[PDB]
């Protein structure tokens, strides 16, 4: 209760804020951390990091409501809106000793984000005409993200190959459902595979494995949710018999039920027969000598995306069928991959999706391979509707950090001190950069006050010359629409945490 | 849960598994010691196998679970020469707490483990030799010769005559003329505890718990009077006398409806022997039990059956007699009849249980290798070394690139990638000199458990391998005296120290950038 | 977390004392005049006194694993010997022992020790073969050879006094198998009561049933049926029906059908032409009467194990599916008649069709005489079995292992080296194992070892120990040969095990849940 | 003879294996940590290891007398006594209990064992006596041999002068008194001096002039510390204190009276045993007397072997007793601390050696070898007969018990040869600190002595064999007689044990 209450919300953002100063930029470093389905994740972007991290005090619970906000609208760098705001309540420290309302400081970062809006568009510049654009701009953007986690060597040979899949996005549509993938176990670190389609594992296996051909030209596609196998009916199955001879014909009925069925599948002549349920050994021998392929156990989130696909759709009663339901592809070629084969779906209707395949043993490597194209997709859809962006690295900050501090000098009074401190809390992103890579924070923020005034603008900060000098140049480039909600959103989320002075638990 | 921060996560957590690594560093190369190891469970397993006791072994830091990782992939990679590999994948992370001391910025010695990855690569490249420009026959004595070498690592090397026919002859059965193509799927080793362990032979089929119900006819029919592979089947459906699986009501009006139901089973218990007698089929497989009324018809006619037997071992009976399991009594059909060369019971041990044993003479899908043995210990480490050996010839198969092993490879790559260091100067010098550093420490290693200098004979091989750009020479593992690797056989594949180097460097660079350690409950 | 390792400091000196503790209890096991032990069992407060390791060392918990893989190669033994194994855990405690002051001596690599008894083991296997004697190109010999094998291999059991009693036993027996190696078609019974004495083999079958009511005790030129078929239980069904009935009519109707059903049933059993009827399960009421109505003998009770040794013996076939009459084959004895054996009186059959099998009568003083002699007998004809296949035998007692030692020490001088320490360990080791024999006797182990190691180098091969008056004879004179069989996997499998032990450099014991 | 001896084999080995890294020129010294006062020792000796560590077994606690026994007739190399012993044990499992020998009978093997060990000893003794010529040059290789055991080894050389050299001035004094071993902080070992006279660690007065030359020194056993102490059960009946004040001042000048005569001896140096107070402190300055006080006991009586002086209480007579003259009484400083340096002794009745070291732990413990060297030299001048070590003496005897065993024959002869094999398990451990061979170097030594060489050994430094009289190695036959004869009667005590007895503790 009372400014120790404050505080004490704070000291919890700060063990947070602590464990996120590695999580920003190329050079920073990884963190463990283990949860309770033990899955080890170590990442270097902070998108999944705040959703797996075990919350303790209650109030930390205000930075992980807020990113996962920003999970969807940006999903790439945006650990730094937490830090951002952790910055505004650790310098805030010195402010709770005085006499100033947290309202008073309300007004003071709301007046700098207002303006930080109008400067994004006038640091930013159209880009378009002749200059870097797609198969060029989408790759500028995508190298940046992807090479500063993972893979760092090899990205140019493993960001050449996403870049690539992301190609195959078009405009008009711009669909958001497209990232969906697949996440393959087993193989080298450095092979990575393109595929168009859904692509679904085994997971299980059964005698006709071998003989399962593994290559359809032609093939026709079917779903159907039939669960083939000898299992009591749907409500009642008691029927009441008289003669003997009746209760072989029972028997009988319930083979003749099954196949029935099982002939109306081979009936249809789809080279590709999916079933929902899972697929028994009853009807492996039958189904296994028309040589068709057939996948149980399959999910109900892979069933879907062929209906989104080739326009598909699933029926429980084949007479139903309609000459629409079953669709064709360009090529079918299964793969098998660590003795696991894997469907390929190429050349659907309309597919404007790509499932990149990877491999590699580690499961935390998908984590930002996904996260990857999610930001992938963001690109493509802040690059059409506005075309502009800004420098990389994270200089663009600094820019309009100084630009705060000469605007705000003349006006009122103390709310020069306010914004200042803000502008002082965006320096914080060149300064977790500079620990991480062994750099003098002292020297390199001096000469970027030289380098964002005398130095015009586009000056960024060269992580790999350990020099100063222009990214824009370089051709490596940071989203600039990204950095509008990532900066207002840090703000009402530290105003709220400014503004409870208790916590009340019951029990 | 505590607080660490700095070098305290950053030293200690690889510390950790450098004191873990050391623990199997004595078990490296056929000189090796086996170890001891209980199961929470109370069981004992005792192996020298570094995948084996990293598996089942509970350890408190978390790094274990990467070295857990890492051996997930390799043994789906290559998993050959597990033994040898498992103490130099750790090796990378021993060398890097040196450039810390220095200064160097951890990412940084991450990333200097690549840039000097690819370039000792290339120059193993220089060496190597193609074994798949020979003949099929020169390939078959190329096998021998790596056999000798790859398949003995672990204990029974005593005598390696007996399981070099076993693993050469394993992989005959199953291949392509072109000498590409590879299954390992098929191959399954099912081995019992009795008798020597020289008696084990080449049978190729599975090895069944289960042996013929109702001891009143003869343990084994040798021959057949039909031929054709003693036509054999198997029924999917379980074999009971028919009756609705479903819920049902009886009703009996009369005493000649209940006597109708007495010759209900009556009619069906001849009707399920004739269509079995009617196609022939010897032996007939019941996966679940068998109806009792039955188990006397059964031999009345002439038809050897078992119970009780997974459906696992089903699979490989299918595709070893090119046949298909009969889904349905009412589908039962000669087309689905079996091919089986000769089948018997083992006699094993005085009484115990005797283990029926189906073989196929000629070419088969399902190749297996019978294997007895006096240990019982000795059981599992002896099969899975052989088991590795189907990734060995794969290793063959796959990349043509065979180089020649004995340690001479991280020697041969030492002076190139010294070489390459200088060229970038720099920080990377001291980097790019310190990822070959470690690999010079595999040399020294194996010279630990054999009692030889280890720095005199590997200042011996940078000094033979200065004059001639000839690999043979290499460290001796066993005390063969002189080093040269060309007249005692000792091959390695290319393929093989490939991956689990660059598995292993790919894994060490994410390893490095742990800062701190955040542990929660499940 | 609790994970207690010991490195190879630790581990190097608890693994070998480990075999050591409890090896001391078998080493007094050994031959005919070892002796036996005593456990003390929590549960059920039982014990087991016997000389051979197999049932003492698989029930004495144990925290050492270096004799966990003693006790499962231990099957291997019960398997082909199943007398006097606990040599296997003898000799491995002194390679064990042996090569813990090798290496506080020599100090060598554990390694090169073993590589030295891969080559001490070479030169076991050609003393073996090179003095194995086959006798059976002699048929009259042969039978005479198996009663001195016998004699040998026949001693292991308190009662081994009664041997010449016994011996008689196991000669006859294995003649009437004629290469049964299977222990289901040897019958062998217990009875509590009567002198040691007083086992005989009989030739027939020996029951332990009896007949219900009227069945006459003495039933001569019956017809023997093994059925699987329900009685006693009768109606049981395990249908999917149920019973609805309109008024109490028809239920007797039901009942009187059950009547019917066996009456029917009994009619098809009357058309086998039996005076005699055995059943797995029991017999019920009706069709016992049925049975002594038609003068047919009646048996229930017959379990799994059971059911097979009364067609094994009598070469009849368990026949089920009474719709087919003729087309099975019937049992038939000369005299069914019903004996007194001690307390409980048996069933006797007399006059088997087929003499594949026989039944060995065992009458003792004391409930540990049962247990004991099953032990002795549970490799008894198998191992006289195991002859008849494998004819190569050598004079045992003690000496074989004397004279494997020359071949050990021939072949030290060829090799040299400093491997050849390991394969004198090997040499000390194997002399040290009649040494542990003589001991066992209370007899001398120094003068008369002594004298026995010169005369193998004199080139005397039949020296041996004597067990009865303590001094040297010869084995062909006292009748104790070996196979070559035997002894092979004996001498092998010890080595083989030892190779592995001196190979644990780490004990690692996990928390127990 | 199995519960009845159990750990008195076993336990007895694992103590001297934890010695037995101790044992020979190459091995290490072991730290003693004491639970209490925490502090620690670092000795190679057996004598205070065995002494401080706990023994639950009395088996082990008898091998501490026998190491006290060695420690004052020896000293050095006590190890292997002990370890000697531990063998015989060893053996005594298997013949006593798998070979069914009565303890006695072996026992009684080891008996005529040791018949025949005293008949190898003096028969291959080499006499150097007579002229001292070349036999105190013979005394620097000689005592080389048992002079450093210790990882010191460097100061072998330099010592080898100092120790022959304080023999000569000792010129055939057989008490250990008569040497003066100084313990010094700092420095190396090779800075030892060694000059005629004695260093005392104590000073002079303040006005008391550095440098006298032709200095009388006389000591005593007085008091000076106050007053007059008289009888017991004294007291003071006066007026006032007029007559008070008199008797306290009078008896000042009663002291002087005594120091009147001191100054009839006309002694320039005098020295107290007990402290002196200012007043007759002052007085010794008038008369220019140097003055040194604070000696407990031993420090007037190393002084007067030193001076050759005599205690003087009564002062009446200069004309009897002694008069002690030094050259040259000058203070020297020596390190830290100064201290008062004696040069030109009136004879060589003493002699003084100076030792120098960087650590405190050398110090103590490389006072124990020159103490134990010159015990040698004192032995070598009395028994004339030597022998040779290094391995080499223990083959020796192993012939000569092999030869006993064929005469005896029998079942002794079991008993007779682990005798021999016990004395060829003391090479081997001998050579298993160094880390060599022992397969190797024990038969070529074993052979060449059958072949009738008896001049070789087992060399640690080079791991081969080689010749024991060019080395240097040679030990007298006081040395190796007291160590064989006593090891062999060690283990004849341990073997009579037939049952333990434990008492309830307090």
């Amino acid at each position: 209760q009372g400014k120790g209450q404050i505080i004490s919300n704070i000291n919890a953002c700060v063990a947070v804020q602590e464990a996120l100063k590695p999580t920003l930029g190329p050079l920073g470093s990884d963190i463990l951390i283990v949860t309770s389905n033990q899955k080890t994740t170590i990442s270097n972007d902070g998108a999944t990091i705040l959703k797996l991290l075990d919350v303790v005090h209650p109030a930390a619970k205000t930075l992980v409501d807020i990113s996962r906000a920003q999970d969807a609208e940006v999903g790439d760098g945006t650990t730094s809106v937490t830090i951002l705001a952790g910055e505004l309540m650790k310098e805030a420290k010195p402010f709770l000793e005085e006499g100033i309302s947290s309202h008073l400081i309300m007004k003071g970062y709301r007046k700098a984000v207002s303006l930080a809006v109008e400067k994004i568009n006038e640091l930013a510049v159209d880009i378009t005409s002749e200059k870097s654009s797609g198969r060029e701009l989408l790759e500028r953007c995508a190298r940046t993200a992807m090479s500063s986690k993972l893979i760092h060597n090899n990205a140019d040979f493993f960001v050449k190959m996403c870049v690539d899949a992301v190609l195959s996005l078009d405009r008009n549509d711009l669909d958001d459902k497209l990232i969906g993938i697949k996440k393959i176990p087993g193989g080298a670190m450095e092979e990575s595979l393109f595929i168009n389609g859904v692509a679904f594992k085994k997971t299980f296996s059964y005698a006709g494995f071998e003989q399962q051909p593994k290559k359809f030209n032609n093939p026709k596609i079917l779903s159907l949710n039939v669960e083939l196998e000898l299992k009591a009916e749907k409500d009642n199955a008691e029927v009441r018999v008289e003669h003997v001879e009746d209760y072989q014909a029972i028997v009988d009925a319930e083979w003749q039920l099954i196949f029935e069925k099982l002939r109306q599948v081979e009936e249809t002549g789809a080279n590709i027969v999916l079933s929902k349920l899972p697929i028994g050994d009853l009807a492996t021998q039958f189904f296994a000598d028309r040589n068709i392929f057939c996948a149980g156990r399959v999910s109900a989130d892979d069933m879907n995306r062929v209906i989104q696909a080739v326009g598909g759709s699933i029926q429980s009663t084949t007479s139903d069928i309609k000459p629409e339901h079953l669709g064709t592809c360009a090529l079918f070629e299964e793969m098998q991959i660590g003795s696991e084969r894997y469907n390929l779906f190429q050349g659907c209707p309309q597919a404007k999706t790509c499932t990149l395949l990877l491999r590699g043993g580690a499961e935390q490597v998908i984590a930002e391979v996904e996260r990857s194209l999610h930001d992938a997709i963001m690109i493509v859809k802040r690059a059409l509707q506005n075309k502009l962006i800004v420098a990389g690295g994270g200089a663009t900050e600094m820019e309009v950090s100084k630009c705060l501090r000469d605007y705000s000098k003349t006006i009122a009074g103390k709310q020069q001190m306010i914004i200042n401190a803000f502008a002082k809390a965006l320096e914080v992103i060149p300064r977790q950069l500079c620990e991480n890579a062994g750099f003098d924070a002292i020297e390199i923020l001096n000469k970027l006050r030289l380098a964002h005034s005398k130095g015009e603008k586009w000056y960024g900060v060269v992580f790999e010359t350990e020099n100063i000098g222009d990214n824009f140049a370089k051709f490596v480039w940071e989203p600039a629409l990204v950095k509008i909600n990532a900066l207002n959103s840090a703000t009402e989320a530290t105003n709220l945490i400014l503004s409870v002075d208790e916590t009340i638990t019951n029990k | 849960k505590k607080r660490q921060h700095g070098l305290e996560a950053k030293k200690s957590h690889i510390l950790a598994a450098r004191s873990v690594a050391s623990i199997i560093k004595t078990s490296l190369g056929p000189r090796g010691l086996d170890k001891i190891l209980i199961s929470p469970d109370g069981e004992i397993t005792i192996t020298n196998d570094g995948a084996t006791i990293l598996s089942q072994m509970e350890l408190d830091n978390e790094i274990a679970k990467l070295l857990v990782q890492l051996s997930k992939s390799q043994d789906d990679e290559i998993g050959d020469g597990t033994t040898g590999v498992v103490v130099l994948a750790s090796a990378l992370l021993d060398q890097a707490l040196e450039l810390i001391q220095k200064g160097i910025h951890p990412i940084k010695i991450a990333n200097g483990f690549d840039e000097a990855a690819k370039l000792a690569i290339s120059k193993l490249e220089e060496t190597c030799d193609d074994i798949s420009a020979s003949n099929d026959e020169l390939f078959r004595d190329f096998l021998l010769r790596a056999a000798k070498t790859s398949l003995g690592s672990k204990i029974v090397s005593k005598d390696h005559d007996r399981f070099a026919e076993m693993a050469v002859e394993a992989v005959i059965n199953v291949m392509d003329k072109d000498r590409k193509d590879v299954d390992f799927d098929l191959i399954k080793m099912q081995g019992r505890v009795g008798g020597s362990i020289s008696d084990s032979k080449l049978i190729n089929g599975v090895i069944l718990d289960k042996d013929f119900s109702h001891p009143q006819m003869p343990k084994c029919v040798l021959p057949k009077e039909g031929s054709d592979g003693v036509k054999l089947a198997i029924l999917t459906c379980p074999f009971e006398p028919p009756k609705p699986k479903t819920k049902h009501k009886l009703d009996i009006s009369s005493v000649e409806e209940y006597q109708k139901l007495q010759t209900y089973e009556q009619d069906k218990f001849k009707e399920m022997i004739d269509d079995v007698k009617k196609a022939g089929a010897d032996v007939v497989i019941c996966q679940w039990g068998f109806d009792d009324e039955a188990n006397h018809l059964l031999l009345q006619n002439d038809l050897p059956a078992v119970r009780w037997v997974g459906g696992q071992e089903l699979e490989h009976i299918a595709i070893s007699t090119n046949g298909r399991i009969v889904p349905r009594f009412q589908d039962l059909s000669k087309d689905k009849l079996g091919t089986c060369s000769r089948i018997y019971e083992q006699e094993f041990g005085t009484t115990k249980d005797r283990m029926l044993i189906i073989e196929q003479s000629k070419e088969t899908k399902t190749v297996t290798c019978f294997v007895r043995g006096s240990n019982k210990m000795i059981v599992d480490e002896a099969e899975r070394a052989l088991h590795d050996s189907l990734c060995v010839v794969r290793n063959l198969v796959k990349d043509s690139r065979v180089v020649y092993g004995g340690g001479a490879a991280e020697v041969t790559m030492s002076l190139a990638v010294s070489e390459e260091a200088d060229k970038q100067r720099g920080i990377d010098q001291y980097a790019f000199r310190g990822f070959a550093q470690a690999l010079d420490t595999i040399p020294m290693t194996l010279a630990e458990n054999s009692g030889l200098d280890p720095i005199g004979t590997l200042s011996t091989l940078k000094s033979k391998q200065l004059k001639e750009k000839i690999s043979n020479i290499g460290v001796d593992c066993l005390g063969y005296g002189s080093n040269d690797m060309k007249e005692l056989f000792v091959v390695d594949p290319f393929i093989g120290k490939k991956q689990q180097i660059l598995l292993a460097t790919q894994l060490c660079r994410m390893i490095l950038k742990i800062d701190n350690v955040i542990i929660s409950g499940k | 977390d609790q994970v207690t390792e010991e490195r190879a400091e630790n581990a190097r000196l608890s693994a070998f004392v480990g075999a050591i503790a409890v090896g001391d209890l078998v080493k007094s096991t050994l031959g005919p005049k070892g002796m036996d032990k005593l456990l003390q069992s929590a549960s059920s407060n039982t014990c087991m006194v016997t000389n051979d390791g197999a049932t003492i060392l698989k029930s004495i918990p144990l925290d050492n694993p270096a004799a966990k893989v003693l006790v499962n190669i231990s099957k291997v033994q019960d398997d082909e010997v199943g007398d006097g194994t606990t040599s296997v855990t003898v000799l491995s405690a002194e390679l064990l022992r042996e090569a813990e002051k090798l290496i506080d001596q020599s100090k060598i690599h554990p390694q090169t020790i073993i590589e030295g008894y891969r080559l001490a083991s070479a030169a076991a296997l050609d003393a073996l073969t090179k003095a194995a004697v086959d006798n059976s190109h002699d048929k009259t010999m042969f039978r005479e050879d198996l009663i001195h094998i016998a004699k040998t291999t026949l001693s292991s059991k308190i009662l081994s006094q009664d041997k010449d009693h016994f011996a008689e036993l196991a000669t006859n027996a294995i003649l009437r198998l004629k290469g049964s190696t299977n222990l289901e078609h040897i019958q062998i019974i217990k009875i509590l009561g009567g002198k040691l004495s007083d086992s005989f083999l009989d030739e027939g079958f020996i029951l332990a049933k009896k007949f219900g009511n009227n069945q006459p005790k003495r039933i001569e030129n019956a017809k023997i049926l093994i059925a699987n078929t329900t009685l006693d239980t009768d109606k049981v069904k395990i249908f999917g029906t149920k019973f609805k009935v309109d008024s109490t009519a028809k239920l007797a109707q039901l009942e009187k059908a059950e009547r019917e059903k066996m009456k029917n049933k009994i009619a098809k059993i009357s058309k086998f032409g039996i005076n005699t009827f055995i059943n797995r399960q029991l017999i019920y009421d009706y069709p016992e009467q049925l049975f002594t109505d038609l003068g047919i003998n009646s048996i229930e009770h017959a379990d799994f194990e059971g059911v097979e040794r009364l067609a094994l013996v009598t070469g009849g076939e368990v026949v089920s599916t009474f719709d087919e009459p003729s087309k099975c084959k019937l049992g038939e004895c000369d005299v069914i008649e019903e004996i007194m054996l001690g307390e409980q009186p048996f069933l006797k059959f007399s006059g088997c069709k087929a003499g594949e099998a026989c039944t060995i009568v065992l009458r003792g003083a004391t409930d540990q005489t049962l247990d004991e002699a099953e032990r002795s007998l549970h490799d008894a004809l198998s191992v006289l079995s195991q002859t008849t296949k494998e004819t190569r035998t050598v004079l045992g007692g003690g000496c074989a292992e004397m004279v494997m030692s020359k071949a050990v020490d021939t072949e030290a001088q060829n090799i040299d080296g400093k491997k050849s320490l390991a394969v004198e360990a090997f040499a000390r080791a194997l002399r040290q194992l009649p040494t542990i024999l003589a001991d066992n006797a209370g007899f001398d182990s120094s003068e008369l070892v002594s004298k026995l190691r010169s005369s193998i180098y004199n080139g005397i091969s039949t020296s041996g120990l004597d067990l009865n008056n303590g001094t040297i004879a010869d084995m062909r004179q006292l009748g104790i040969v070996e196979s070559y069989k035997l002894k092979r996997a004996v001498v092998s499998s010890a080595s083989e095990a030892a190779e592995v032990l001196l190979r644990v450099d780490n004990i690692i014991r996990a928390r127990p849940r």
